[PDB]
């Protein structure tokens, strides 16, 4: 098989709260 | 911190029917940031590793069945499955990530209804190998049987023994919505080795009269 | 498909130390961090914490607080969970799971079903359930696998290293006696048995047993 | 104090349907927590017509349906 993905952006930033971008 | 408690504490529905049952947080869980709810919610089958069923309260993974379904926003959220299935016998949590630490919810216990029917029990000896040493086990089984609510009584040559029998019931069967238990009537063997009918007398629901077992040493 | 997993349970006595594993293998490990979730026996889910799979880094909830460490060998793929000084409430299953960002667990793991007592590690018996010496005879039937006297949980009786496994009713241990008792009862067709060898498989998994005793007819 | 008891309840239908549920908590809690489910189902199942018997500790919360 072809290794997964799933990596996309953020990483890993506070969770106490989201991280997927809170627009300008 | 969001105290959780999700409800009821356990639903007996049937074959076919909606079901609604509950999860209320404490303290919010519409994240402006995101208009997400981050609640989730968690079906753990006896023995498998719970299994989340949907996300932001309301979105259902890829793997679901379609008749799952997550409701709720802000502080009142809801689960259903029409046309339970069977195999949905199962236990539902719930959680939130809003605010860390996570907590789940008692979570809410979903058992199923069905047909009644008796029991199917059978009798067993203590085998040749265990009878070699210093007690005994008579070994009964009451097979499938809807519902829950059974009983068990021995008797040692026509006589009621209550002393060294162990019962074990089973978890809501696995394909038709069942119960099972099963009773290990223990003794040395000599106290063993003395009287010679052995019988396993069950009652239930199904009969006004008991379905008997029995077994006499001096046939074997 | 993507997963997780636990070494096996383990027995530990009042004030131990311990140490669980959750190896991974379906996905970057440390590409999401790993979490824990504890269960007690019948009760709920807490959330023990979890590692930052790169910051390797910790955050223990208040309730696990000191004592519990989390720790990964972001190598090997695995990462540990470890106790100290355990205690008899300290008695429950734990597990590891892979947490997202959309916040929920996709996969966890079967879990460590760890357990603290004193008692004398102890291997089973295992008995054999073939009905009366004589009797009747319609379509269906069953046999038996009392599994007697054991410590401590957990055993697993399977039957035909697998084949059958509808018929079966494994039914869960009793504890009269520092000392576990279980049976297990499965089903089939006169018409094969005895005419085809019906094994049970029991182990446990404590004494590195492995009884698979064949229920042969009276 | 306070003690955390359970609720036997039956959640009869309009339809003849019978599903059945517990509550556990104190009885105030206990009780407040299977109403306010019972209130329920109700935004799309009919209205409610409960009917607590042996200290309470039984309800029957019926169901209209409408």
């Amino acid at each position: 098989r072809r290794p997964q993905d799933v990596k996309f952006p953020g990483g890993g930033q506070i969770v106490g709260g989201v991280y997927l971008l809170p627009r300008r | 911190d969001i105290v959780m408690s999700q409800s009821p504490s356990s639903l007996a529905v049937s074959a076919g029917e909606k079901v609604t049952m509950s999860c209320k947080s404490s303290q919010s869980l519409l994240n402006s940031r995101t208009r997400k709810n981050y609640l989730a919610w968690y079906q753990q089958k006896p023995g498998q590793s719970p299994k989340v069923l949907i996300y932001w309260a309301s979105t259902r993974e890829s793997g679901v069945p379609d008749r799952f379904t997550g409701r709720g926003s802000g502080t009142d959220f809801t689960l259903t499955i029409s046309s339970v299935q069977a195999e949905d016998q199962a236990v539902y949590y719930c959680k939130q990530a809003y605010i860390p630490p996570l907590t789940f919810g008692a979570g809410t216990k979903l058992e199923l209804k069905r047909a009644d029917a008796a029991p199917t029990v059978s009798i067993f000896p203590p085998s040749s190998e265990q009878l070699t040493s210093g007690g005994a086990s008579v070994v009964c089984f009451l097979n499938n049987f809807y519902p829950k609510d059974i009983n068990v009584k021995w008797k040692i040559d026509g006589s009621e023994r209550q002393n060294g029998v162990l019962n074990s019931w089973t978890d809501q069967d696995s394909k038709d919505s069942t119960y099972s238990m099963s009773s290990t009537l223990t003794l040395t063997k000599d106290e063993y080795e003395r009287h010679n009918s052995y019988t396993c007398e069950a009652t239930h629901k199904t009969s006004t009269s008991p379905i008997v077992k029995s077994f006499n040493r001096n046939e074997c | 498909q993507i997963q997780l997993v636990q070494s096996g349970p383990e027995l530990k006595k009042p004030g131990e130390t311990v140490k669980i594993s959750c190896k991974a293998s379906g996905y970057t490990f440390t590409d999401f961090s790993m979490h824990w979730v504890n269960q007690a026996p019948g009760k709920g889910l807490n959330w023990m914490g979890w590692v930052n799979t790169e910051t390797g880094e910790p955050t223990y909830a208040d309730d696990f607080k000191g004592r519990f460490a989390f720790s990964l060998e972001t190598s090997a793929s695995t990462a540990y969970l470890q106790i100290n000084s355990l205690k008899n409430e300290d008695t429950a299953t734990y597990f590891c799971a892979r947490f997202l960002l959309r916040q929920y667990f996709d996969v966890w793991g079967a879990g460590t079903t760890v357990t603290v007592s004193s008692a004398k590690t102890t291997p089973p018996s295992v008995y054999p359930l073939a009905p009366g010496s004589a009797a009747q005879t319609n379509s269906m039937v069953t046999l038996g696998c009392l599994v007697k006297g054991y410590f401590p949980e957990p055993v697993t009786v399977t039957w035909n290293s697998g084949s059958l496994s509808s018929g079966v009713h494994t039914f869960p241990a009793v504890l009269q006696s520092d000392l576990y008792t279980l049976s297990s009862s499965v089903t089939v067709p006169s018409s094969t048995w005895p005419s085809e060898t019906v094994t049970c498989n029991v182990a446990h998994p404590a004494s590195s047993t492995k009884v698979d005793k064949k229920i042969v007819p009276r | 104090p306070k003690e955390e008891v359970t609720i036997k309840v039956n959640l009869i239908f309009a339809d003849g349907k019978i599903q059945t549920a517990e509550f556990k908590g104190t009885f105030e809690e206990a009780t407040a927590e299977a109403y306010r489910y019972a209130a329920l189902h109700a935004k799309v199942n009919g209205e409610w017509t409960a009917d607590l018997e042996d200290g309470g500790n039984h309800m029957n919360i019926k169901f209209a349906g409408k």
